[PDB]
Formats: C-alpha cells, structure tokens, sequence
C-alpha cells in the first residue's frame, strides 16, 4: 503493497539491454515498483531492439474474418455489435482506413481527438481487423517475443496438450480511426501483452483490480437483462462506458497513449477499453506468474456461451501450492485476495 | 476454445 503507486497512476518502464533481455524477472521488478495497481503499464524498450527489419512486405497478408463495429447508445452507455465481412488483404484494409470516408480527423490535441471520438462511435461504422493468427517477429529474436515468452502459461501446452488460439498463441489487429476495444479483464484473469508495430497510436483507459468489482456493479445496473441471463455479461466485450461516465458515478481511473514500438502490459482483474487513432498494426498474447493462481481459480466465467475460454486450474495447484490442492478440491480453500501485493519473484528487488 | 473481440 500500500506505500508503492498509493494513488495508484498508470508507470512508464525504460529498461536497458541487460535489464530487457529476462521478461519474467522485468514483470517481477515492475511489481515491486506498484506498477500493477493501475492495472495497466507501459514499457518502452531499448532503441537499438528492433523485432523485425521491415514493414514493407506485408500486404499480400490475409484477414481472414474483419468486423464492422456497429454501435449503438447515448449518454456514454454503448453496445458494440461486430458483424463479419468477407476475407480481404492488408492492402485492401489500408486503402479503405486512408480513404475520405474513414480517415482520421484534422486534430491539434489528443483531447480534441477523444471528443471527436465519443461525439462520432455511433455513425460511420469502421471496420476492425482483429484476431488474425500470426506474428512479425523475426525467428531470431529472444527478448519479449510474444509468440514464445516462456512464464508458466506453458503448463497448459506442455502437460495437457491443450491449444488456445489468441491465448497461448499470437494474434494481430489491424485498426483504423474509432476501431474500439470494450470493457473487459482477460480470459481467466490472465496478464497481457500488447505490443504496435507501426502506424498511427492506440489510447487505452484502465480502472484499478482493487476498485474492479465497483464497475461491476455499476455495468449491472445500467443493463440488467443482461445482466440476469449472463453473470460475466462483459466478458461479451459489447460494453462501452464513456470518461464522463465514470467520473459522475465515482469509479476511478486512468488514461494513456500508446505509440508505434512501445509494449503495453494489463495485470491479472485490470478493466481495460481504447480506440486505435488511425491505420495501425498490433500483436498480442496472454501470460502469467506464480500471483495469477489465485486470480485465475476465483474467476467469474460466461455461463450463457458453449465456445468460452476456460483452464483447468488442477495443473497449477498441484505444482504450486500443494499443501492446499486437499483444501481447494474440497471446497474449503476460502483465500481472500490482496490486489496492492506483488508477485512472489518480486523477492530480490526488497 | 478461441480469444474473441465478441460483438
Ligand atoms: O488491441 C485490441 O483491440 C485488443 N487489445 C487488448 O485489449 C489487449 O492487448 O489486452
Ligand atoms: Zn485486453
Ligand atoms: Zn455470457
């Protein structure tokens, strides 16, 4: 913890080389800084690292499944419906996000920018192509590539056999202006890693773990149908509460920019939501540490849905926490979790 | 199982 980031802002991570070369180890020193209260952070790596050569290559890549965004709302309370399009190539989304119809608006400050944006979600619906399975890193690359991290997300591969597309697998997007990403926490209240490749920035709002069930209750009362059928209703990823929203009904958060070669990291139980500024390309997967356990046995799953992505969590309590695995398999595992405190690999950085 | 955007 409660001393570090008590007022828990959103940190920024310059490593050097050495300091770069060991993910894990970094994710445990940013711990043991307060990084995760906000529930979202941003490092940005050393300028010699490059994880590929060129972007120049890459427009007979195919999308296969792009949506267009219909949204529909007033008063900063939206619901995002995402309708599939025909496969189309990276030269044929470009021409489309650079053209009149959906470009990006003449802009002085990024706060011009975010009016423009929850003034304008509703018309023109742009179109997102998003959850495409690859990377654009080269092979050689060893620092934080995101296709093989190695934290202990691997024991679900390696033991089960088990293959979770986006999860435990690469994907990328590729946005355009007022291309959105909803209020949610990640599958199974894993961590994330967000890295943009090139083009035009990415905005991100984040809402602390240890005031996440306070949006919960908040998101409920302004939807209960959907509420009512659905417990893990924002796990949907439909939901998009505006800014001013948040501020009249006293949930607290924070804002920030991500630019082309910066990585972005979300902590087990932190909501996050965004919008891409223009023509972008970015790549994501999910991680985890020895703290996620406890996150990822007391998650709130979809209940409505048959494709929704689920763990068995027997592999990770029986190698971790085995003086418990009795406890926890007959119910009796009562853990109350703290969200101020750091993973355990935080150790040598006190 | 798969990663989705929803919608
Ligand atoms: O970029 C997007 O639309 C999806 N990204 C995320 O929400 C993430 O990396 O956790
Ligand atoms: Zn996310
Ligand atoms: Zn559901």
């Amino acid at each position: 913890s409660e001393t570090l980031n008590p007022s828990a802002r959103i940190m920024t991570f310059y490593p050097t080389m050495e300091e770069f070369r060991n993910f894990s180890r970094y994710i445990a020193y940013i711990e043991s800084q307060g990084a995760h209260r906000a529930g979202l952070a941003k490092v940005v790596p050393p300028k010699e690292w490059k994880p590929r050569a060129s972007y120049d290559d890459i427009d007979d890549l195919v999308i296969p499944a792009p949506i267009q965004q219909l949204v529909t709302g007033q008063s900063g309370l939206f619901t995002q419906y995402n309708i599939q399009k025909k496969a189309m190539t990276v030269r044929e989304f470009r021409k489309i996000a650079n053209s009149d119809k959906y470009c990006t608006p003449r802009y002085s400050e990024f706060e011009e920018l975010e009016r423009k944006y929850w003034k304008n979600l509703t018309f023109n619906p742009p179109i997102y192509g998003a959850d495409v399975n690859g990377t654009l890193y080269e092979k050689h690359v060893d620092e934080w590539n995101i296709g093989r991290l190695r934290t202990i997300l691997d024991l679900v591969e390696k033991e089960s056999g088990i293959t979770i597309e986006g999860v435990n697998t690469p994907y990328l997007y590729f946005g355009m202006w007022k291309t959105s990403f909803a209020w949610h926490t990640e599958d199974m209240d894993l961590y994330s890693i967000n890295y943009l490749h090139f083009g035009e920035p990415k905005s991100w709002y984040s809402v602390p773990p240890e005031h996440g069930k306070r949006l919960e209750r908040l998101a409920k009362g302004f939807f209960p149908g959907s509420a009512q059928s659905c417990e893990a209703f924002l796990r949907h990823k439909m939901t998009l509460i505006s800014p001013l929203m948040l501020k009249k009904y006293g949930i607290p958060f924070d804002k920030v920019t991500q630019e082309a070669g910066e990585f972005m990291i979300t902590f087990p139980y932190g909501y996050h939501a965004g919008f891409n500024h223009g023509f972008n390309c970015a790549e994501s997967t999910n991680f985890a540490t020895r703290r996620w356990i406890e996150y990822g046995k007391q998650a709130v799953l979809c209940s409505c849905r048959k494709d929704m992505v689920k763990i068995s969590m027997d592999v990770f309590v029986r190698k971790f926490q085995p003086e418990r695995y009795k406890l926890w398999k007959a119910g009796k595992d009562n853990t109350v979790i703290d969200h101020t405190l750091p993973t355990p690999e935080a150790a040598e950085f006190l | 199982a798969r990663r989705s955007t929803g919608g």
